[PDB]
This record gives C-alpha cells, structure tokens and sequence, in this order.
DNA sequence: AACTGGTAGAGATTTTTCTTAGC
DNA sequence: GCTAAGAAAAATCTCTACCA
DNA sequence: AACTGGTAGAGATTTTTCTTAGC
DNA sequence: GCTAAGAAAAATCTCTACCA
C-alpha cells in the first residue's frame, strides 16, 4: 500500500499523471490519487451551448450544438420572436443539463422572454463552430431531400443522420457517443469530491512507534478496514487502526 | 370407536373393552 | 358407500350450484370427486389465477402514451430501464403528429423497441414509415389491458401530481408541461442508485457501451477450449468456448448459449 | 458549514419543489434539515399515511346497502359476524319501504346497531321513527368512503355472481334474487368453522345466550376479595372481585374492567 | 402386428394426456367470460389460445386453464 | 372428466370382475373411488 | 462476470447464475 | 372527543395417510 | 414381523378482482 | 408459438454514530 | 485511559392511491 503510495508520488513528480490513471496503474483508491494531484503547485466544458438561426426555404431553422462534443438539436419555428425561442430554450434546458449559453447580438435572443426563460431555469447567457455545423446539416438536407415530403421530416432526418452516422475524430466515434462519455465522467467527477469533503470533516490523532505519547491533529484522507492514511506536516502516511483515534472537527 | 392419544375403545362380541395402542393395529376396512 | 352420493351429488349441483366443500360434507364423498364435479361446469369458472408479469426493461425500449388535461393532448414516451421522460402538447390526436414526436425522438436519443397500446394513432400508417425509416420495432399490447404498459401510466400520474405543484408559476399549458419535465428528470433523486432520470440515463448508455468494447478486446485474444458433458443421457457436446473458470463451476458459451457447469463435467483444452 | 446552503435550499425548493434527498445531496446539508424544509411547505402534502381500519363485529350488528340490477332496486343486510344475507326488490328507493324492509328484519332477528352510508333513503325521518320504536342504534359511515361498509358491498358482489349463475331458471328477477339468496345462506361452505351462514348464525346467537347465563350462575355464588397493587405509582386501589386465578396471572374485575395482574402484586382475601 | 399396436396405443396415451387443456378466457371492452378453447402456447404473463379459428392472445390474470386428471 | 368413466367401471366390473389397480389404470379415475367400486361388490375383495 | 445478447451472467454472493437480458439493469452506481 | 375494507377462489408449498418392497 | 420409500390426498398460505 | 403492472411517499422498526458519566 | 449507556440520526421495510 505505502510502496504504490511512494510510487505514485514519484511518478506524478516525473510527468504530472491524473487520477484515473494512477489509481488504475498502482492500485490505491480513487481519493489518494485525487490527493496526491491536489498537492501539486503545477496542476492548479461539458455542460456550453451555442445558438443559431439559419433559413432554408423560407423557413427559420434553430440550431443548437453541443460545443465538447458537436451534438445538434434542431427546429423549425414558424416565426422568428422571442417567444418561441423561450420556448426552444425551455425545451433543450428540460431534456439536457445547460448551465452556459452563447448567443450572438440578434433581436429575438434579447428579449424579455428569454431573458425571464434564462432566470427560472439558472443559464449564464453570454453574447458575442455553429456555423460550421449549419453548414454540415445543410449539405445532408441537400443529400437527403427527396426521401420526404415537407421541410421538418427532411430537417429530423438530417439530425438523425448526424448524431448517429457519420462516424470520425480520434477513436471513430458519433456524436451521440461523445456526448454521453463526457457527461458520465463530469458526473463520476462530482460524486468523488461530495465523498471527499465527506471525509476530510474528520480529525485524527495518532501514536507512533515506540513512543507513548499522541502525536498532532492529523487530517484524514481514506479510512479502510485496518489501515488509514493521514496528511501531516506536508507528507501522507499509513498508520494502522490500533495507533489511531479519530474525532470530529468542527473548524469551519 | 374411539382413537386416543394413548388408548382405543373397540368392540368386540357386543362388549366395549380399553386396549392400549402398543397392542393395537389400525388398518382399514372394506365392508360396504 | 358413496357412489349414489355422487350421482345425488351431480343432480344436486345442477340444481344449486354448490362449492365443492359444501358436496364433500353433505354426500360424505371424498374432495377429489367433488373438485371434479365443479370442475366439469360451464355457469362456474369466472376467476382468473391471481398472478402479474413483468414487463420488458432493455437499456433501449420506450413506452408512449396520450393523456388530457384541461381540453389538451399531452404525448408522453419514458424510458423504462432510468424513468426518463419526455412530453409534448399536439395540437390534434392524429398520426401525422404521433409521427413527428417519434421522429424527433429517434433524433435524439437511441431508440430500438417502442411499446404501445392500440390507439388509432399508433396503428398508423406514417407511424409505421418512420419505424420503417429509422429500424425501431414496434409491439402492442394486448387490448384493453393497460397493465402492459404500467410505466408509462405511472409516470402519467407523476406529471399532473408536478403540474398541480408549479400552476400559478405559467400561463399556458404549454410552459408548465415543459417545467414539470425539467423537475422530474433534473431535480428529484432517489431509487436504484440515488439518482435522478437524467443521471441513470447517461450511466445506463455509457456502461452498456463501456461494457460491449471491453469484452470484444478480452475475446479476441482467448484460448482454452473446452469439453464438457451434460444432458439427460451422458453425452459430449462439441466445442465450447470458455469464458470464466471459478472456484467450483465454469461458465462456458456453446452455439451463442451461456452456460454454468460444475468443474466435474469438464476438461479444459489447450 | 451548510447555513448558507440551508439558505439556497430554501430558495430552490421555493422555485422547483425538490425533495428532500434531492436537497441533501445538492447542498450537503443533514436530512434532519432537508425533511424540515420539504415539511413547511403546504403546495406539497399531498399522501396519506397508508394503512387500513376495521370495522366493528358485535353478534348483534347489520350492515345494509341498496344495489341496482336490470333496472330494479335491490336492497342487502348483512349480518358481518357471521356472513348471513337478507334482500329483497324495492318498487323505489323512498324512505318508506326502507322503513318496512327494516321492521321485518327486526320482527325477525334480534338487531342492536345498524351501519350504513349517507343515502338519502337512510337518512329519512321513517327510518328514525322505526329504530326509535324498536330500540336500534343507527350510525353512518364517513361520506364518500365506501370502506366503512366493506361487508355489504363485498355481498352485493357475491349475490350479483349468483344471480347470472341461475338467471335461466327464472322468469322474474324477484325469484332469482330469493333462489340466490337461498343458495348463499344455506349451499356454500367454508369459512371460520366450515360452515355455511345459517349455521354460523344459529352458533353465534346461541353461544351468546348459553355464555351469559352460564357466568351469572358463576358470579352469584362467588367469594374471595382481592387487593392488588399497580399504577405508575405503588398505590393501592379499592375492593376487586376474583374471576379465575392462572398459574401465572390472576384476572381481577374493578368497576366492571377487567384486568390481568400477576400474581406478585395481589393478595386473596376471603 | 399385435406389439405395434400397443406401442402405438401407448405413445398416443402420452401424446394425447401431454396437452389437452381446455381454458376459458375473459377478453373485449365489457370483459365477459367467454367458452372453451384450446391452449396452444404458454408464457410467463400470457397465453396464446384457439378460439373457434381465431387467434388470442390473453393475460394469465384473465384465463383459467383445466387440465385433465 | 372421469365420471363417464365411474360409470363405465362399474359396467366392466358387473361383467369380468376386474382389481383396482386395472380399472384405475384403464379408465384414468382416482385410486379412492376403484376400491370402492370392489367394496362394494358382494363376492370380492380388495387385496 | 459477462453479458451476452439475450443472457448475463452474475455472481451473487458466491453463487453464479444466468439471468435473461430484460430482466437486468447494468449500473457503474458512483456511490 | 367515540371511527375504521372485506370475501372467496386459484395455485403453490407442506404435511398427513396408505400401500408395498425389502430385510 | 417391522421399517421405510414413494405416491396419493388433504391442509395451509399467499395473492387477486370486484363491490355505483 | 414469443407475452407480461409500476412509482414514489408515509410511518414503523432496526442499525449506526456521537457525546458523556463512571471506574 | 477505556467502556458503555443513552440518545440522535440515518437506513431499511411494508403498504397505499392513481394512472381514460
Ligand atoms: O384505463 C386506463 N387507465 C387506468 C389504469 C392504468 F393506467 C393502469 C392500470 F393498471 C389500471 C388502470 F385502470 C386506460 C384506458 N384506455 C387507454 C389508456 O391509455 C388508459 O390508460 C387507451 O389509450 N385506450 C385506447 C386504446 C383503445 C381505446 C383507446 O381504449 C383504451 C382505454
Ligand atoms: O363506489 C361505490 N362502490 C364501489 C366500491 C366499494 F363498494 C368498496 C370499495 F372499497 C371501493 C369501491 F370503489 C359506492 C359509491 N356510492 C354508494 C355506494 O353504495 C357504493 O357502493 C352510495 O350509496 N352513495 C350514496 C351516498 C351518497 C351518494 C349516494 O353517493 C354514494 C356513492
Ligand atoms: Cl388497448
Ligand atoms: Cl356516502
Ligand atoms: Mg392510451
Ligand atoms: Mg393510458
Ligand atoms: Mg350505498
Ligand atoms: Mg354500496
Ligand atoms: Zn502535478
Ligand atoms: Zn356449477
Ligand atoms: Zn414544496
Ligand atoms: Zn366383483
């Protein structure tokens, strides 16, 4: 335990590991590894959308992407206010996790509405890769027009086609894909830290070796079956259950 | 005539007579 | 004896319709007779055998349905394996538009198997061209049977209970069925995992593919072919593969088949 | 800390209504806390605390409801200790025929309490008149709760089974409602002894006279005073009649209650 | 001649006292009880039954299935 | 049902005299039912 | 253990079984 | 302050009863 | 002569729809 | 021959955690 | 210094209405 803890802290002084990657590699839990980065002076998003409005036959087409991962919702509106594009907000901030919206200048994206729409739902709109992407559905709206009768089938068809068949990027993945892997490691991310704070509310005293006396108030890290790791004086270490005693802290 | 838990009443020759069950065996009649 | 007591016992049914303990004390015949004496009747026979299914729960099956609520349509499809939901206002009943919410789902989200009952809008035409178009297969339940579909009920009651709860915050209908999709995927937890929807669904699509390309790179490197002997008559099957060998039994795969056989019937082959 | 996160608990429970596991993940506050702010709030609330009653089962209490079939006016007692049924076909549901259907029925059997709805032809100054003459109880169920008369609503589905088992063997509806009647009371067993509910009555009524003249035979030619001690304080109540002493406990009568002490805390006086 | 045919006599006393079960179902909008058919698949849930050259498919919460003794 | 078979055993058994076990396994009735079909015949004898 | 296309295999405590494929759900379950 | 769900049947599982093979 | 295996038959337990 | 009830909250009971009196 | 009683707080279990 103790020589995959010196280990890893050699190696993460060598090149600056992650977390995952040396918990995975040298065996220890999760919240050491996440320790051990957060000691470092040299080491110290998925949830940003754009919009865009686009016409395409006489008809106003609203597009939203997902900037991390180049994930397209798309509609047909039958006018181009401000009311319904509060509405296309609501809908997209009710189906995914948005948090950070960007928008350019136009009329109906500075509006009451979607200003009142912004408040309830707690988006951080801001003004100022959508138009690549209007230009990409455009060439599939093209390619698959004649396979259906009005403009909203030919407009979910191409988004259907973009979110789940073409395939490229690093590993040849959709977009689907890469959306869904970003949002599930943002949420392991989350619920590690509540379990870390968790934690660290405690406060260990601990008796060394051949010695009577209790030594400093020692914070602890990870509490396991028989052994514990304490941060002191700037450095980690492993004391049994027998030597320890660990009280509350309440040093807010 | 009756089944006890530790004696049976029967008849035999118009009389009623107690007979433990260690010396007892039960077994059914067909006499329609 | 006690054969007249059974033809007293038949007149006596056709006459009464007795149960079979009420014939079993009065003709003093034994209960098998008189369960079959019931059993043998048409006017009886009105009581079904008090059990429930269990529905379908792939990480890629939908159920939809349509509720009302003050004069309006509300579509609602959830996601069975999280609870996710999605919902929308039509401003008909029609197939055209059952078609366009489908349409927009697949859009969005993967979808393979739809479950739904036998409105008139689901036996549709255009329906049936966009499940055609996009590869969805489509099941029905068994009519006037809405046990079927117990998910997407359930979660009918969940919306207008939350509907109720955020009224005086909108103005239309429109805006307070989207709020009350936001409150249930968003920010009500508790269940399998502690979670909300939208957090089991994003674990439940990343660990079904996580899971697909782990084990592809862990067979396409194996060996150790197995024999092994099962069956009612002591028989040998042919090539198996094996995939986990433990402490007292082995799981094997044969013809696509998984298979859990003790170590005793089996002899690994390098 | 958490006393600012109590504070944004409050706002987002104001604007989304979260629950209360919802709240202590979120904001890390304890659950005590979280349950408290889900609890002062009135637009939740809205559940009941999920159980069940029971209803009173005297020898001398009748259940009665009226019930439609064809076009006709059916009306059902019950009595609910044993299961035993009355009905018979009204030519309309005034308040006088169903003062006379309750005069036969108490010229007839011997009845002390009678519980039914809130029907307009139960609560009728006939109907008061008649259990005025004849000494009855009346009380009514809570309105719009037809739990509280669960007896005769589960004997209107009983007798419903019956009539279309022997609906062809009849002309009128009239006989077929005695025929079912007959069929019931005295042509189905099984229960609590495996009777049927004629002899059920006849057991309940007549244990119930037997054991009343037996224990005053008993208490005229009693002796043997007890004073016993209990009470959160060591007192000392009055005098106490002796009913049976147990290897164990003795039962005691102390103005007309009776009591179950153990023997340490009591002593026999004669 | 004579051991064919009680061979034969007895795997048709199993075949016939294999599957000959009668059912009776309740089925439509008003769910009456309807007559005997005969039970050609059962699952965990449902049955699938032969109603007089139709095809059904019914809950088992909503049949009963007779056997033979 | 095996009532028309209740009453087929008792004709076999006026006719040939048939044991119990043989009319039980013949005519698919109860075993209860077959010994009583022999009890009550005055000149056998279930055994 | 593995998770074929109409069968997964588990182990509960210390007992392998085969369970059908929708009668399942697959969790990584951060907490 | 003084009120309230219940009944009966369909299968499934466990226990009692009855006949016969074997030492 | 006595025991016990094995099957038949009876008894007990859990769960469902319907009653405006 | 290839189908099927479920969800979420209210109390009740049991288990884990935290402080302090006593030897 | 160590144990344990006692109470607070969290976790698990059973049961209910509603969904055309
Ligand atoms: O009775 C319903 N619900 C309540 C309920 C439940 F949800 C779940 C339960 F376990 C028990 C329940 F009593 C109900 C009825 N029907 C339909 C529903 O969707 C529906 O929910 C529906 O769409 N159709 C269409 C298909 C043919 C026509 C139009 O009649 C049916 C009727
Ligand atoms: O809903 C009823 N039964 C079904 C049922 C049940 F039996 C038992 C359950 F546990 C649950 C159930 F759903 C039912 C309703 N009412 C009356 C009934 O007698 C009655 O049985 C009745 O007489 N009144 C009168 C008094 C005021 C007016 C006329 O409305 C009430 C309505
Ligand atoms: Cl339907
Ligand atoms: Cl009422
Ligand atoms: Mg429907
Ligand atoms: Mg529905
Ligand atoms: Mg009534
Ligand atoms: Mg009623
Ligand atoms: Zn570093
Ligand atoms: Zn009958
Ligand atoms: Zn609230
Ligand atoms: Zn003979």
């Amino acid at each position: 335990f103790l020589d995959g803890i010196e280990k890893a802290q050699e190696e993460h002084e060598k090149y600056h590991n992650n977390w995952r990657a040396m918990a995975e590699d040298f065996q220890i839990p999760q919240v050491v590894a996440k320790e051990i980065v957060a000691q470092c002076p040299k080491c110290q998003s998925p949830k940003t959308w754009q919009m865009d409005c686009t016409h395409l036959e006489g008809k106003v087409i609203i597009v939203a992407v997902h900037v991390a991962s180049g994930y397209i919702e798309a509609e047909v509106l039958p006018a181009e206010t401000g009311k319904e594009t509060a509405h296309f907000l609501l809908k997209l901030a009710a189906r995914w996790p948005v948090k950070h919206l960007h928008t350019d200048n136009g009329d109906n994206f500075t509006s009451s509405a979607v200003q009142a729409v912004c408040w309830w739902a707690q988006i951080e709109h801001t003004f100022g890769v959508v138009e690549s992407m209007n230009h990409q559905l455009k060439t599939i709206i093209t390619q698959i027009r004649d396979q259906a009768e009005k403009i909203e089938t030919a407009v979910q068809m191409a988004v259907l086609i973009h979110n789940f068949k073409r395939k490229g990027g690093i590993g040849g993945y959709s977009a689907g894909e890469r959306i869904i892997d970003i949002i599930a490691s943002d949420l392991q991310t989350t619920k590690l830290q509540n379990q870390i704070s968790k934690i660290q509310n405690f406060r260990v005293y601990f008796r060394e070796g051949r010695d009577q006396q209790w030594k400093g108030p020692a914070t602890l890290i990870w509490k396991g079956e028989g052994a514990v790791v304490i941060q002191d004086g700037q450095d980690l270490k492993v004391v049994p259950r027998r030597k320890c005693k660990i009280i509350k802290d309440y040093g807010r | 005539i009756w089944k006890g838990e530790g004696a049976v009443v029967i008849q035999d020759g118009q009389d009623l007579k107690v007979v433990p069950r260690r010396k007892c065996k039960i077994i059914k009649d067909y006499g329609r």
